[PDB]
């Protein structure tokens, strides 16, 4: 029941350690377009939030 | 111009980072995953230029 584009919900994530290397198996994952941050340099970066 | 010359491009992805004063002439597809792409350049496989 994901929300609409006009009315979206923010899912705050602050108490856990986030690795993306195994979340690819929860959906077909049609798109993985993103920015200068390296896709492999996502599991190690210590984001403030 | 409205589109700009596409002759001048820059690389985005490679397995190993650069060494001082080395050229990297190569037309390939970076494999951002465990999918052996043959040049389709779709999901988990991107054009570096
Ligand atoms: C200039 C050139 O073609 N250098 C190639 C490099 O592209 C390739 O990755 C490597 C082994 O794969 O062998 C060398």
């Amino acid at each position: 029941r994901f929300a609409s584009v006009y009315a979206w919900n923010r899912k705050r994530i602050s108490n856990c350690v986030a690795d993306y290397s195994v979340l690819y198996n929860f959906a077909p994952f049609f798109a993985f377009k993103c920015y200068g941050v390296s896709p492999t340099k996502l599991n190690d970066l210590c984001f403030t939030n | 111009k409205v589109s700009g010359n596409y002759n001048y491009l820059y690389r985005l992805f490679r397995k190993s980072k650069l060494k001082p004063f080395e050229r990297d002439i190569s037309t390939e597809i970076y494999q951002a995953g465990n999918k052996p792409c043959n040049g389709v350049a779709g999901f988990n496989c991107y054009f570096p230029l």
